[PDB]
C-alpha cells in the first residue's frame, strides 16, 4: 500500500517519526509535504498530498501542522477526497470504519508522537464497513463541493498566493 | 458577540447544554436545529450557511465524533471548521485560521473540557498577517 | 477476568454504563459503589481496597475528572492508579506500570472515548522485566 | 518563585522546552529529573522534586515521563504532596483550583509540547479558591498515607534496588 | 540561483539545517536527498543532486552523509560533475576557485553545525578563477571516467541493487 | 601489509616522511611517485592503477588539499577514494565504504595529525555486509 | 572512574549524547553543565566542573561550548586543573600522555557527535606517561597562576556579575 | 594593526612563515621569539607578557600541537588564549570571547589553513555586549 505525507514546516519532525514508522511497517511512502522547517504554507502540502490519493497515486494519505487544523482542510478541499482531522484514535477509527476517510490530519504540535503513531495505525487498520446508512452520509460528503476544473491537478494553482508573498504583500 | 450553533441527535443534548450556558453569559446565540438535524451533514451546513449568511464569526457544531461536521462543512468554499478536542487548538484555530465554527464530538469530549475549550475559541480573535496567505488559498479551493 | 468498578456521583452515570458494557463482553465485574460514593476519594479508596484483596489486577474508577481519584488512591501504599484521557496511556500505563486501576473523569472524557480507552486497558498485559525495578520502587513508598 | 522539575529519559527533550519557557516566564528552576537521555528511573525524579516542594525548596513541581503515570504517582506518594496527573488544561485548572495540587504531572510523549506549555501556563496561573467542601477533600487526601521516617528525606532510599539493576535482575 | 541538497538518512537534521538557511539567504532549493532517517542508500541521493547539477536543473549541489565521502564520491561518478570533499573552508574554497566544483560534498556526522554553514557559505561565495594551470587540470579531471549512457538519466539504475536488499541480500 | 603511495609537487614532502614510517611499521611500501608527479590527475591516477592491480587493498594519496587526489581518481570506474582530514573518518570510510584509497591535503593537515590518520585508515578492516550494497552501486557507476 | 561534565546553553544536545556514551562505557558521570539551553554562561560551568576535579570529586573532566574556547579557558583557570582544548583526537591524546590534562574541552557546534565521541574516548583511553621532560613542563605549568582562596570552592564567585546580568547591565 | 607572534621550537618554521606573510600584507609584526623559545610555556608566557603590555590586541602562538601554549597561557590572569583547527572558531573565538591570542600546532594544522585561520582571526572584531559578562567572569580567575 501507498501512503501520501504532508506537513508545514512547524512538524517535520513528527513527521519524519511517521515517515520512518510507516517504512518499518512495509508501507510505500510518498513524502510530498515540506522537507526542512523554513516557513511555507500549509495549504501547498495539504492539497498535493489529496491529489495523490485523489489520482491513484497513493492509496491513503496523512497531513500534519501544528494543530492540524489547516492542512487537513485543504486536504478536505479537493475532489475525491473525505479528510479526518482526528488528534485521538476513537475518531480516527470512525472516521475509516463509517465515513471511508481517506486522508488522515493530526495536530503534530498538540499530540505527543507516542499517540501519533497510535493514531495512525489504528486508522490503517481500521476497514470501511458499508452500510446503506453511511453509504447515504459519505454520497452527501461527495456531493457538498463543486468541482473546479482549474484547481484539479494544477500546480500553479497557488501561484497569485505566492508572489503576493515574495513581494511581501503578507507581513506581519 | 453572536454564536451559530447546531447538532444532529448524537450532540443535541450538549448543544442544549452549551446554549444555555451561553445565555446564561450575556452572549447572543443562533440555534439552527431547534430539533435535532437528520445527521451531522445536514446541522453542519446548516450551522456554516447561517454562519456565511450572517455577520456572525463564531459558530459551535455538536455531534458524536467531531470529525463528521467539519469533514462535511470543510467542502464548502470559504468555509473553514475545526474538530476540537483539547484546550490548545481550542484557541490556536482561531487565531491562525478563520475558524468560523468549531467541532465538538460528544462522545469524545467531556461536557467541562467542552466550555473549556468554547471559551477559548470565542475569546480568541483572527491574528491576520502572515496568516492571510493561507487563509486565501483555502478561500480559493472547493 | 475480573474488573473493580467505583464512582462518586459525578462519575455513576458512567460507571453504569461501562457496567451494562462489562457485563455484554463476559467480565465478572465487583461494583464496589452500588449507590454513588460520597466523593471520590470514598469511590477511589473502596475500589483500592477492593482491589488489592481481591485476584482481580484490573480496576476503573469514575470520578469528574480523574485527577481526584487517582490523587486519593495513589496514597494507598502498593497501590498505582492511572489517570486515563487518551488511547495509548490506556495501554502502555498497563504494559509498563502496575495500573492496578485506571481512572475516568467523565467531565473530560466522551462515553465512545472512554471504552476504547477501558478496553485497551483490559486487553492488556503488565510487561514484567525491566519496568519491574520501577514498580518496586513504587510499591516501597508511602 | 521557584519550580522543581524532572523526568525519566524518555521525555529529557520536553522537559528541556519547559524549563526554558519557565525561566522566560522569571521562574527559578531548579532541575531535578534526569540530564540526558540514558535508561533511567521515573521514581527517583518524581521523590527528587516531591522534596523539594515538601521541604520548601521549591513552590511547586512539574514531573513528566512517556505517560507521566509513573513519575506522577511517585511524586504523589511523599509527605506533603497532593501530584495531579493532568494531559489537558481542564484537569490541571482543576487541580489547582480545587485540590491545591502542588505538583503536576505531565505525559511527554503523548501531549504536544504546545499543549504541555498551555497546561503548565494554566496550572501556574490558576489560584488555589479554598471552600468548605474542597478543605474537607484535601483533609481526607492529605491523611490516607502513613508517613515514613525511613522514607523522608533520604536520598538512598531505592538504593537496593539500584543495586539489584546494575546486578542484572531486571533483564528483560 | 538553484542549489540542489541531498542527504542519506544518518544526516537528515543536518540537512534540515543548512535547508534553512540556504533558503533564508535566498536561494532555491531542490531537496532530493532522503526526507526521513530510514535507513537508505548514499548513492541514490548523490545521483539525483549530480543529475540535477548536470542537466542544468540545478546551478550548484551539495551533498551529505555521515562522514561524506560516499555520497560525495556517488555524485563525482556521473558526467558533467566535478564534487569535491571538504570537510574544512580552505578546501572548500579552493574547490570553487581553482578546480569550479558543482557539487559540496560534507560529513554531517563529523563537522559541526556552524562549520558546516561557514564551509557552504564560503564554497558558495566563492567565484570560480580561470588560470592556463587549473584549465588544463579540470579538462584532465573532466576525461577520466568513460561515459555510460545507460547510468545518465537513469532513476532505476540502482534496482537490481534495490531489490536484493528487499531480499535480505545484504544482511549483516 | 602492503600500502600503495604517490604525490604530486605538493605532496612529496610529506609522502616521503610517511614512508619512512610505513617502512619502519614493516610495511611493504609500493610507491608510484619516486619523483613528485606533473599534477594530482597524474599522481592519485598512478596510485588508483597500480592498486586496482594491485592484490593491496590500501593507498595514500598525497597533494595540497586532498580534495583533487580524490576527484580525479573518484572518476575511475570502481575507484574509492577519500579525503581524509580528522580521526573518525579515518577509520569509517574504511569500515564502510570500499576506501581503497586515502588523500590527504599537505595544506590542510599537519603530519603528527596525518601519521593518525594514516594509522588509523591501515588498522581498520571493511565491514561487509549492510554496506555492500552501496559499493555496488558506487562500482556500476562510471 | 567519574568523570565531570559541564556546557553552556549552545551545545547541551551534544553535552547529552556525550553523557549517554559515558553512562553505557560504565562511567559514572556527574553533570554540571547547564541543564536545558536558556541563555547563560560558560565560566560558571567550566568553573563548577574544574572543582570537581580538583577537589577528588571527579577523575577527569570533559566541558563543551560553541566552539569550546570559553568554557574551556574558564576549566583552565582554576587550581590544580590544566584543561586541553582539543576539537581532534591526535592533540587530546597527546594532552593526555604528555601535558596529563584532566579536563578536555570541545567545541559542540563546530566537531560532529561523531568525531566528539571519538576524541572523548582517545582522550579517556588514554595514559600520562611521567618523563622528567614533561614532568617539567607540567610543573612549570601548575605555577603559573597565583593561589586566589576567594575563588577556590566559592559557589558566590560569580554572583557580582549575576546580579548586573538581571540588572540589564550587559545588554546587547 | 599590530599583532603578537612567538613560538617554540616546534612551531619556529610557520612562525617564519606567517611573519613573512604578515609583512607583505601590510602588518606590524612583534616576534617575541626570534630564536625558537625553550618551550611552548615559554614562547606563549613570553607573547601574552608583550601583548597584555602593549596596545595590541591581537596574537599567534605557535608549537606543535596548540593545546600546550593555550594551557599555559590562560593560567594568566586576565589572559584568553584560542586554540584554533578550523575557519569557524577562527573567527568566532574574536567575536564572542576577548580572543586575545590565538595557538596554532605545526603538527595538526597544515599552512595553508593556518592563513585562512589567521585571517579570519585577524579580520574580526570582538563583538562586546552580552558577552563581556563571560569576560568579566573570565579576568576575575586566577
Ligand atoms: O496549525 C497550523 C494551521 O492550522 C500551522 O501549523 C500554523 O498556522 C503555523 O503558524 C504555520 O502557518
Ligand atoms: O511512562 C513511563 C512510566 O509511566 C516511562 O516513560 C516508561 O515506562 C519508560 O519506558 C521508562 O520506564
Ligand atoms: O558516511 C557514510 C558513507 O560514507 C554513511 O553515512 C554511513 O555509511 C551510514 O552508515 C549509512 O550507510
Ligand atoms: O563558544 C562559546 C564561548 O567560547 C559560546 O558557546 C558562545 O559565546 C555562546 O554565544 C554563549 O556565550
Amino acid at each position: 500500500m501507498i501512503i501520501a505525507i504532508g506537513n508545514d514546516h512547524i512538524v517535520t519532525m513528527q513527521k519524519i517519526e511517521i515517515s520512518n514508522m510507516l517504512k518499518d511497517m512495509g508501507y510505500t511512502v510518498i513524502d510530498e509535504g515540506t522537507y526542512d522547517t523554513h516557513r511555507t504554507h500549509y495549504p501547498i502540502y495539504g492539497k498535493k498530498v489529496a491529489e495523490d490519493v485523489a489520482d491513484g497515486r497513493a492509496d491513503l494519505g496523512i497531513v500534519m501542522c501544528g494543530t492540524g487544523i489547516g492542512i487537513s482542510t485543504a486536504a478536505d478541499k479537493n475532489e475525491g477526497i473525505r479528510a479526518a482531522m482526528c488528534d485521538d484514535v476513537t475518531s480516527a477509527v470512525y472516521a475509516r470504519e463509517q465515513l471511508n476517510a481517506n486522508v488522515l490530519g493530526i495536530g503534530g504540535a498538540v499530540v505527543g508522537v507516542h499517540l501519533i503513531q497510535d493514531i495512525v495505525k489504528a486508522y490503517l487498520d481500521a476497514t470501511y464497513k458499508e452500510t446503506p446508512e453511511n453509504k447515504k452520509l459519505i454520497d452527501k460528503i461527495d456531493n457538498i463541493a463543486k468541482p473546479n476544473p482549474d484547481q484539479k491537478d494544477n500546480p500553479h494553482f497557488f501561484d497569485a498566493e505566492l508572489e503576493k508573498w515574495a513581494e511581501g504583500v503578507y507581513h506581519d | 458577540m453572536d454564536v451559530i450553533i447546531g447538532a444532529d441527535k448524537d450532540g443535541f443534548a450538549m448543544k442544549e447544554q452549551v446554549k444555555k450556558y451561553l445565555e446564561e453569559h450575556q452572549y447572543r446565540v443562533a440555534d439552527v436545529t431547534p430539533e435535532p438535524a437528520e445527521d451531522f451533514v445536514e446541522s453542519s451546513l446548516a450551522v456554516t450557511k447561517k454562519l456565511l449568511n450572517s455577520d456572525a464569526h463564531k459558530a459551535i457544531m455538536f455531534d458524536r465524533y467531531g470529525v463528521g461536521s467539519a469533514m462535511a462543512s470543510n467542502k464548502v468554499k470559504g468555509m473553514v471548521t475545526a474538530v476540537v478536542e483539547e484546550e490548545n487548538t481550542a484557541h490556536m484555530t482561531a487565531e491562525h485560521n478563520g475558524a468560523k465554527a468549531i467541532a465538538i464530538g460528544t462522545g469524545i469530549t467531556g461536557y467541562d473540557r467542552a466550555l473549556v475549550i468554547i471559551q477559548r475559541y470565542l475569546d480568541t480573535e483572527y491574528a491576520g498577517g502572515r496568516h492571510q496567505i493561507r487563509l486565501d488559498m483555502l478561500e480559493k479551493m472547493i
